[PDB]
RNA sequence: CUGUUUACCAAAAACAUCACCUCUAGCAUCACCAGUAUUAGAGGCACCGCCUGCCCAGUGACACAUGUUUAACGGCCGCGGUACCCUAACCGUGCAAAGGUAGCAUAAUCACUUGUUCCUUAAAUAGGGACCUGUAUGAAUGGCUCCACGAGGGUUCAGCUGUC
RNA sequence: AAACUCCAGUUGACACAAAAUAGACUACGAAAGUGGCUUUAACAUAUCUGAACACACAAUAGCUAAGACCCAAACUGGGAUUAGAUACCCCACUAUGCUUAGCCCUAAACCUCAACAGUUAAAUCAACAAAACUGCUCGCCAGAACACUACGAGCCACAGCUUAAAACUCAAAG
């Protein structure tokens, strides 16, 4: 069999990790934003929960942990 | 739990032997378990075991003597691992053992429930039935639930204080 | 189990060697052994020069221990040798005789191996 | 080495006849294998084309063998056409 | 696939027909932007 | 980051600092230390995260046998031409120890300049986000992000009020 | 050529590196993988199939520390070649290859041929390849290309991996 079908692969690749090099720290900046809309996108989830089952204030003791961080 | 086989039992070869009371001290002890391989103390084990709960002693092919037998291998793969910890082939072993142990335990249980309980009695086996799902436990999932479980603990402390509110 | 110790020693006087010998019989009976016997191959010229405790050696002493020990014994006996400065080269492996040969049926000429190809025309 | 020297590899010259010492000593070399072995060792031959290498070398014995055998099974039909005519 | 996989797939479903750039109706009413040559 | 400072015009972005790294030292009866290289001294830088590129020619240190050494002092290119213009993947030639890498860039930074554009006001030489791109941005003289923190500097919603 | 010239050549002493011959053998392991010697421990299941909501593994290369240093070596620097040579050739040297403790979880991880039970009878049978098939089950596929991509999600992975589309385009691709 030939590699013509490798050799697209191949390219496809070769070019799409010199982009991600070339944009590894505009990805870096949009990576960090798209966490921090996680979080909070978690906590409103959490803080749904309580004040659908009636609680006014979150549970006593309770603190949303930061889980999408390093 | 932790009673270990005395060492100077002779050899399950050996044991019936008619006679060997008459040897010399010295062949008393190349005929005991002081000189032999580690796999000569588990056909001791598995035969005092085996007399011990399974009715038939002499029936080697019947599920108890199976899940007897097996477990006597669980049991060697985990001491062996306890040395060896980075032996991962030993480490599938001990996996896949105790697998098809609770897979005959399964079995057991099903068919014969009088010997499966003496099974689980002599061995100390506790048999656990399986979950039904076998979920992943990340992050996200393990705070939800945590949080979850707090809420519904607080709501049960609203009706205590509001039947107070009936008087 | 049953082992053989093949002791090379450093090719010394009967004194010596007599020496030599009763410490490595003792230390194997101090950690559990029952020694069997002991045999004497001969002096002979080493193989090749072989360098032991600061020393290069060109003839020895050869031995052989055949005694019975707790597996555990092993490591113990072989650590022992190693501080020994008139041992040349000592080896503790299963006895040889333990091993019981199986019989042999005979040479069985390999058949050219066939359908290994379907019968088309190439 | 540790061991003796003037015993490995080596061949006694008889009536001064050099070169059909060093013809022996070579073919010593070659029949056991050393010549081909050093001049594989000079540059690194990776696991990947040693195994291609010997398997290319053992499908190349068989044939060799094989055929062979076939010439010196055959050879005895080499003799004249006795129905030269016909 | 085994009768037991084809019963836990079930029909081979359809692909959501895709419009078209009339947007699935038969003419569509425009206003002329530009007027152009394209080779 | 808590901390520290010009008692009496500066509290700070300055210093220290956890951390990281460079240098020196094989040893006792007064510091270090009644310690002993996982130590102890001399310094840099500044938690952490991502990184920390190239240069040993010069000057210093060390080796002083050809040398080694930048998280030492320091440094980190021109002149012409080529896709309308712009720019040059590209071309020619020269020069250097190496030719400023990764980043970042209308600002504690600012020729033009109050650039341009998007937000923000009725109105912005303010502030924010970008783009342009650097007389003279740039990587432990640390570079770039980020949690928390700050009587620091700046912008702002709402309210509040004799600030008006 | 540059390089070395504290260098070469006999001889002696000397590894934490790698394992001629045997091997024309075809064994072990789930796969990855495993070929110097010794010893200890040790190679699951007395039907079969079966986890992409799970577990335990997984070459090479990488990452985090801490050591080792014979050789080999990306990068880099010189020598050469060339129109250029950011290569192929030469020399030098590093990460790295090793050990230990954690990660990372990818391969043309392909013998591109699933497990179990069977059949060479028929009509073998598109081509080629490693002859055509039956029962049973699971896993996968449904023009090309966009796409080992984007979004979302998970992950000790922050230039990562695993899952994985659409719009525009084509009348072919194979
Ligand atoms: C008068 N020139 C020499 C000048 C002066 C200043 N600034 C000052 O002198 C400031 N003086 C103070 C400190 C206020 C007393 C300057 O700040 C500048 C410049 C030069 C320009 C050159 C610009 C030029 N283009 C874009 C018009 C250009 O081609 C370059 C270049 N490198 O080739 C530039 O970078 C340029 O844009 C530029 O940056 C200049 C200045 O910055
Ligand atoms: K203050
Ligand atoms: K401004
Ligand atoms: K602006
Ligand atoms: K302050
Ligand atoms: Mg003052
Ligand atoms: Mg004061
Ligand atoms: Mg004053
Ligand atoms: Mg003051
Ligand atoms: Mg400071
Ligand atoms: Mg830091
Ligand atoms: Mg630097
Ligand atoms: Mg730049
Ligand atoms: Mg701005
Ligand atoms: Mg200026
Ligand atoms: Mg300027
Ligand atoms: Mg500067
Ligand atoms: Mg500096
Ligand atoms: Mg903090
Ligand atoms: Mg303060
Ligand atoms: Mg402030
Ligand atoms: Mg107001």
């Amino acid at each position: 069999k030939n590699v013509l079908k490798i050799r697209r692969r191949k390219m496809n690749h070769h070019k799409y990790r010199k982009l991600v090099k070339k944009t590894r720290f505009l990805r870096r900046k949009v990576q960090e934003g798209r966490l921090r809309r996680k979080q909070i996108k978690f906590e409103k989830d959490l803080r749904r929960i309580w004040l659908k089952a009636g609680l006014k204030e979150a549970p006593e003791g309770w603190q949303t942990p930061k889980i999408y961080l390093r | 739990l932790d009673d270990d086989p005395p060492p100077s039992t002779l050899l399950k070869d050996y044991q019936n032997v008619p006679g060997i009371e008459k040897v010399d001290d010295v062949v008393k002890r190349l005929l005991s378990l002081e000189m032999a391989n580690k796999k000569e103390m588990l056909k001791i084990k598995q035969e005092q075991f085996m007399k011990k709960i399974v009715a038939n002693p002499e029936d080697t092919r019947s599920l108890e003597a199976r899940i007897i037998a097996l477990s006597v291998k669980i049991r060697s793969y985990e001491e062996h691992l306890e040395k060896h910890r980075k032996d991962k082939a030993h480490k599938r072993y001990l996996l896949m053992s105790i697998d098809q142990r609770k897979k005959m335990l399964k079995n057991l249980r099903n068919t014969n429930y009088d010997v499966f309980e003496k099974i689980c009695w002599g061995l100390g086996i506790e048999y656990t039935f399986p979950p039904l799902y076998y979920r992943r436990a990340h992050r996200r999932f393990v705070t939800k639930k945590a949080l979850c479980i707090r809420v519904f603990q607080e709501t049960q402390k609203l009706k205590k204080r509001r039947r107070a509110l009936k008087a | 189990p049953r082992y053989e110790l093949a002791l090379i020693l450093k090719a010394m006087q009967r004194p010596e060697t007599a020496a030599t010998l009763k410490r490595t019989i003792e230390a194997l009976m101090d950690r559990g052994a029952i020694v069997r016997d002991l045999e004497n191959l001969g002096e002979r010229a080493l193989p090749y020069r072989i360098s032991a405790h600061s020393q290069q050696h060109n003839r020895g002493g050869y031995f052989l221990v055949d005694f019975y020990a707790p597996t555990a014994a092993v490591e113990s006996m072989v650590e022992h040798l190693s501080r020994d400065i008139d041992v040349i080269r000592g080896n503790i492996v299963k006895h040889p005789l333990t091993q019981e040969l199986k019989e042999c049926e005979g040479i069985v000429p390999v058949p050219l191996a066939e359908k290994l190809y379907s019968t088309k025309k190439r | 080495a540790k061991h003796l020297k003037f015993i490995a590899r080596t061949v006694m010259v008889q009536e001064g006849n050099v070169e059909s010492a060093y013809r022996t000593l070579n073919r010593i070399l070659t029949m056991d294998g050393l010549i081909e072995d050093i001049k594989h060792r000079r540059y690194y031959e990776k696991p990947c084309r040693r195994r291609q290498r010997e398997s290319y070398e053992r499908c190349r014995r068989i044939y060799n063998m094989e055929m062979a055998r076939k010439i010196n099974f055959l050879m005895r039909k080499n003799r004249a056409d006795p129905w030269q005519g016909c | 696939a085994t009768l037991n996989q084809m019963h836990r797939l079930g029909p081979p479903k359809r692909p959501p027909r895709k419009l078209g750039p009339t947007e699935g109706r038969p003419q569509l009413k425009g206003v002329v932007l530009c007027t152009f040559t394209r080779k």
